[PDB]
């Protein structure tokens, strides 16, 4: 497993660029903040349902252990 | 003859100007034969994108054919008398230049006469001359070579007409027409840019004659090109079928003038070349080609030294397996990092003898000497004699040699063109990595 006789593959080309003559930040918050937000819209509705069903879970168990050693009346 | 006097004996190169502007040289020699052509300052540098390739059709069809001369019939004289007519079109320079007899100069300018200004490009014969050229784009497709130094154009001057090639697109050869090709032999092969050279038994005043007597009715008394930059990039074409890799690394060299070309080519001189079917092979001089001989890391390599106008790539191309890649790399970085930073007086020695007899044999026999008076009268706009080459390399020392490899090697982005089974080939930061060295 080293380069040289990692596979075969043909008829592909590629171009590329010195670090010293492109940017290294291009385009950081003009295309950044859309493809963030793509990002979170692709995962937001796969995610958050579990952690969201954990907080009212957590709300849930210390509010009712909280109730449940109030004096009862009784 | 302690040589010296031998580079003094040499004859010299008088040179005249027509009032067209035509640059009529001559070099007077006692051979029975001679070479004269003209060369043009017409080629791919000078073509637009549309026009891309024109220059290469115009050259095809130049011989097929004139005005005066109908068809073969030109080709019936050159056979006739034994002329040998021949062409070239480099990305910058074009030339016709026909072999002939002492005796046959009056005709043979003629006959270029007829070739550079009456023309044909006839319809038929274009459209016959167009898959000729697709099938010898198809030919060179297969020249591993030729297509590597294109690929090393492509990916060094990107985004200016010197990355274009010397055929042009496919699209463009079945694009151009009749017009945009009689649009660029009447704008490119201009009086002014044309040099009428002619090397071997010819009288320099006969020459000026015979030009004067045909050449007379040319342009009077405009594409000067652009500056073009370098960008170090890389173009990586993997196709492992391809029995060898062909890597071509290139640096941002020096032009036509910027006399520092003559301490950067001894520093080739220095590095060589070398292949499998050589001599001594793991004896020579050459610390590359010994390890290259000892180990067999390749099948060959080399070291270019194309200059253009304004700018110009330094460098080197080797042809290896796939599995040395990264070794040949290695060992070509550390031999360029060697020169710059220590390069010894002995290899500066040695590469002195070995640029003064390239240039020494190089200018024997007729058409070298023809093709160096019209590619001197273009580039240098003089042609150098060979004294003035002798005292340049004379001054060439160890710290000249450092101090320009140090300006154009060291720590400059490179540009780099491989084709074939170049999976080991280093990604570009490992080899700009290797552009500079960590102790010094
Ligand atoms: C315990 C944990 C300890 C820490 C572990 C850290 C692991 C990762 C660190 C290494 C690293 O650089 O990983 C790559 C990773 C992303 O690298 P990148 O160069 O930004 O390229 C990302 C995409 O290729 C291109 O992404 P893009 O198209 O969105 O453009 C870049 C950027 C755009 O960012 C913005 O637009 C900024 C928004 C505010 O997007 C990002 O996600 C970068 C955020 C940087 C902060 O690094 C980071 O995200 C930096 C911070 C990582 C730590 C987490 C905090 C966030
Ligand atoms: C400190 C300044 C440098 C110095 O004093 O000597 C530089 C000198 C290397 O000079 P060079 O001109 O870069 O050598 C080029 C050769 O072709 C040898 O390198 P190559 O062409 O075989 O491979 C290129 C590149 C390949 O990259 C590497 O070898 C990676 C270096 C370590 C990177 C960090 C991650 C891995 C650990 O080599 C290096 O980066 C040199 C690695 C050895 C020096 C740095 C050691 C760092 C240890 C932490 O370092 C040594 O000879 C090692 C001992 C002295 C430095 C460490 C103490
Ligand atoms: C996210 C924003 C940047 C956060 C990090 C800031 C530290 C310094 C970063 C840096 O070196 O450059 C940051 C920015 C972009 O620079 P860049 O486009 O990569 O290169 C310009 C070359 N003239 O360039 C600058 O901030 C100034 C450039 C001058
Ligand atoms: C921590 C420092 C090392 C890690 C970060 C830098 C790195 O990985 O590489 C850069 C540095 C310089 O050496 P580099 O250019 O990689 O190779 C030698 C020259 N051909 O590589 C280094 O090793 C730099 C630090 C030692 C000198």
């Amino acid at each position: 497993r080293e380069f040289g006789h990692l596979t075969r593959m043909r008829h592909v080309i590629t171009y590329s660029l010195s670090p010293f003559e492109q940017r290294a930040f291009p385009h950081y918050f003009t295309k950044g903040i859309p493809n963030v937000l793509r990002r979170t819209r692709a995962c937001i509705l796969r995610v958050a349902p579990p952690f969201v069903v954990f907080y009212l879970v957590y709300t849930w168990g210390t509010q009712e252990f909280e109730k449940s050693k109030r004096k009862n009346p009784a | 003859a302690t040589y010296a006097q031998a580079l003094q004996s040499v004859p010299e190169t008088q040179v005249s100007q027509l009032d067209n502007g035509l640059r009529v040289a001559s070099e007077q020699s006692s051979q029975p034969t001679c070479t004269v052509g003209v060369w043009i300052d017409a080629g791919s540098r000078y073509e637009n994108e549309k026009n891309n390739g024109a220059g290469y059709f115009v050259e095809h069809l130049a011989f097929k054919g004139t005005k005066n001369r109908p068809g073969s019939a030109l080709e019936k004289e050159v056979e006739s008398m034994g002329a040998h007519l021949n062409a070239y079109s480099t990305r910058e320079h074009t030339a016709y230049y026909i072999k002939a007899l002492s005796k046959d100069l009056p005709k043979a300018v003629e006959l270029l006469a007829d070739i550079v200004q009456n023309c044909s490009l006839e319809d038929s014969q274009i459209e016959k001359e167009r898959d000729v050229i697709l099938q010898e784009l198809q030919e060179n497709d297969s020249s591993m070579r030729d297509v590597v130094f294109d690929y090393l154009h492509a990916t060094a001057f990107q985004g200016t007409p010197l990355a274009q090639s010397v055929e042009g697109p496919s699209e463009n050869v079945r694009k151009l027409s009749r017009a945009d090709l009689t649009e660029y032999v009447s704008q490119h092969y201009k009086a002014p840019r044309m040099v009428l050279a002619a090397a071997g038994g010819v009288e320099h005043r006969q020459l000026l004659d015979l030009a004067q007597k045909h050449f007379s009715s040319l342009s009077g008394t405009v594409p000067a090109f652009t500056p073009c930059r370098f960008t170090g990039s890389e173009i990586r074409h993997r196709d492992d079928a391809l029995p060898l890799a062909h890597v071509a690394i290139a640096v941002e060299g020096p032009g036509w003038a910027n006399p520092d070309n003559v301490p950067l080519q001894v520093a080739n001189a220095i590095i060589g070349h070398y292949d499998s079917t050589y001599g001594g092979g793991t004896h020579m001089s050459s610390t590359l080609a010994s390890v290259a001989a000892t180990r067999k890391l390749c099948q060959s390599f080399q070291t270019f030294n194309i200059c253009y106008a304004e700018t110009g790539l330094l460098g080197a191309h080797f042809v290896c397996d796939n599995m040395s890649i990264d070794d040949m790399m290695f060992f070509l970085q550390g031999q360029w990092m060697r020169l710059c930073t220590s390069a010894t007086e002995s290899e500066v020695v040695r590469g002195k003898n070995i640029l003064r007899n390239a240039l020494v044999s190089h200018l024997d026999g007729t058409t070298p000497v023809c093709e160096d008076i019209g590619r001197s009268l273009l580039t240098y706009g003089r042609r150098i004699p060979l004294a003035e080459w002798e005292s340049r390399i004379a001054e060439v020392d160890a710290s000249v040699v450092r101090e320009v490899c140090s300006k154009y090697f060291y720590d400059q982005c490179p540009a780099v063109a491989g084709l074939g089974p170049i999976e080991q080939l280093p990604d570009y930061n490992r080899i700009r990595s290797g552009m500079f060295w960590l102790r010094f």
